[PDB]
């Protein structure tokens, strides 16, 4: 049982810290999402005025 | 919050504090441990030795292992009775 305990640790060192980065890095890359958002909301801003 | 390393933290506990100290008492018991039955020493003979190890032996503990000591006492007392009467 000492064994079985030591049993689910054997294939989880391969992705732990690489789940650690792809969750942090990924998720890192939002900021180009948000300016692409306070861009987009401008021109719908202007479009607006436009179509008033 | 943010990213972290919920796995990582194996380092500050192993698992199973109570599963590691029943291993740790296995080590100990398993590891100091004979090979196969080591370290028997059973043979014994010098003057009273050889009765010992022959016949307070566990190979038979008979009856007759302990009416040894009866028929001996027996001699005894008959030539004390000699003596004596």
């Amino acid at each position: 049982d000492r064994i079985d305990s030591v049993s689910q640790l054997q294939n989880v060192a391969e992705t732990t810290k690489v789940l650690f980065d792809v969750s942090k890095e990924t998720v890192e890359l939002e900021s180009e999402a948000f300016e692409l958002k306070q861009k987009v909301e401008l021109a719908h801003e202007a479009k607006a005025v436009l179509d008033s | 919050v943010s990213t972290l390393i919920p796995p990582k933290v194996v380092s500050s506990k192993n698992i199973g504090s109570a599963p590691n100290a029943k291993r740790i008492a296995n080590v100990v018991h398993f590891y100091k441990s004979l090979p196969q039955g080591p370290a028997p020493a059973i043979k014994a003979n010098t003057r009273l030795a050889r009765y010992k190890a022959k016949y307070f032996d566990g190979d038979n503990a008979s009856g007759k292992p302990l009416w040894h000591f009866a028929l001996g006492i027996i001699a005894f007392g008959y030539s004390m009775e000699y003596y004596f009467h």
